[PDB]
């Protein structure tokens, strides 16, 4: 009962007895009482400013502590209190700051079709004002325009924090799908082609492509890997199916019977 | 029943040949290139003369059904 | 009239009109629900002009499709191209040596079973109408 409501919070938070005690008390706020019926009597509003507040500063522990499946749960948490029957207590300032959270998370997870099935909770919270919400869907739009230098130019741009564990995750899932592109059909390019497709003058990035994947630096010159099959002498595979889909027709012409 | 007598005749090659394989009966030359221009005149179908012309009548037929 | 209007302005390569078309019935595409063009049409437009250039030509420079979309950029020319053939917009390849964006092969239909692919869809499906038209035809 008003357990470490404010602890070390605002400097620093090295300690993980802090996580267990935190752990202890979502434990006791969960056995007080439930928040499923949720109809009105303030009373009960007041556990769950609380209990709000208490997952929001258990959010901003999460993503510092380098956790992945809590920051989608403590998330989770908050979301599903966000979704209220009866709506009630009043603007929380870190509302806008979560959204933000979870959205660009959500974007670096590679999720296309999740990120746009949730901007409907917003009315007109995009484009007036809430940078924390426009800052994604600008970024989306960058991706979707295919500009990468506008997204790189703005990464060093951000609201609040650095949003470190957002961006390395945006810089892991981009390089792949450049990696994943560039290896083709194509034989060799020079050290300034990966000046272009890929970033900075040879910093240890290159020899982590050299260390796992191929492209080896030989006489300033890239040598990545490429063949091409030949399949158009094949009527045996047409030939098997056909005669089933002949079959099934002239089975069919007939047979209510 | 066009094709039950068909591998009925090719069971029936094998078997005489597999007896004049191991060679309890002599052999008959006559048979032997009687045989041999089965296998080396049958067609192969591989490109430009069947995989095209195949096409050229089935997409035929299939505009009429 | 909102849409006729819209229409206009995503067909050509200008944004100052399309801007003043998206500000000027921006009212109109949020009452009626369709809001949700604001972050699909950006994109619409950029992909409409790479698509026009490969629909039209077959043998294009990246400098001289840089500088026909009013980009000023040739260093990005092989990331829109590259996110064109990545998303299926055009089936086309990139020549990374000098600027050589080339289009398919010939186009042949007849001759590789793409005739049956589009009958075949058609048989099974107007059968399909006959056997349920016959069971719904006979009453008492």
């Amino acid at each position: 009962m008003y357990e470490q409501l404010k602890g070390e919070w605002n400097r620093k938070s090295p300690n993980l007895s802090k996580c267990g005690e935190e752990l202890g008390r979502l434990k006791l706020v969960l056995l007080e009482l439930n928040f499923l019926p949720t109809t009105g009597t303030k009373l009960t509003k007041q556990q769950l400013i609380l209990a709000r507040d208490i997952l929001e500063i258990g959010a901003q522990w999460s993503i510092l502590r380098k956790d992945i499946p809590s920051f989608e749960r403590y998330m989770a948490q908050l979301k599903c209190y966000y979704f209220d029957y009866k709506e009630q207590l009043p603007e929380s300032a870190y509302m806008h700051q979560l959204l933000g959270l979870n959205l660009l998370f959500l974007l670096s997870q590679n999720r296309v079709a999740e990120f746009h099935t949730e901007l409907e909770r917003l009315p007109a919270k995009d484009i007036q004002t809430n940078v924390y919400i426009k800052h994604p869907v600008s970024l989306e739009q960058y991706l979707m325009e295919g500009s990468y230098n506008k997204v790189f130019l703005a990464k060093g741009n951000i609201p609040a924090e650095s949003y470190t564990f957002f961006i390395d995750i945006l810089l892991d899932t981009i390089r792949d799908e450049i990696a994943g592109c560039i290896e083709k059909a194509y034989e060799k390019i020079l050290f300034t082609e990966a000046t272009r497709i890929l970033f900075f003058n040879t910093p240890k990035k290159m020899t982590d492509y050299a260390k796992k994947r191929g492209w080896v630096l030989g006489p300033n010159n890239y040598y990545s890997f490429a063949s091409q099959q030949q399949k158009p002498e094949d009527t045996t595979i047409p030939s098997t199916e056909l005669a089933k889909q002949v079959i099934e027709y002239a089975r069919q012409l007939e047979m209510i019977v | 029943h066009g094709l039950k007598g068909l591998n009925s005749k090719l069971l029936d090659i094998r078997s005489y040949l597999e007896k004049v394989a191991t060679g309890k009966l002599p052999i008959n030359h006559q048979i032997i290139y009687q045989l041999q221009d089965v296998f080396n005149l049958l067609p192969d179908v591989s490109l430009q003369e069947f995989v095209k012309a195949f096409y050229l009548k089935t997409n035929d037929q299939m505009v009429v059904v | 009239m909102p849409y006729f209007l819209l229409t206009q302005a995503v067909r050509t390569g200008n944004l100052a009109k399309f801007n003043q078309v998206l500000d000027q019935f921006g009212e109109k595409f949020q009452a009626d629900g369709t809001y949700t063009l604001i972050i699909r049409l950006r994109h619409n437009v950029i992909k409409t002009g790479v698509r026009m250039i490969s629909l039209s030509y077959s043998r294009i420079s990246l400098a001289d499709i840089a500088q026909k979309l009013q980009l000023d950029s040739p260093e990005d020319a092989e990331f829109i191209v590259a996110k064109a053939i990545r998303d299926g917009v055009i089936e086309a390849s990139i020549n990374h040596e000098k600027g050589y964006v080339q289009s398919k092969e010939m186009i042949d239909i007849y001759s590789t079973r793409e005739p049956q692919l589009a009958f075949h869809q058609r048989i099974s499906f107007c059968l399909d109408i006959h056997n349920m038209s016959v069971k719904a035809m006979r009453f008492p």
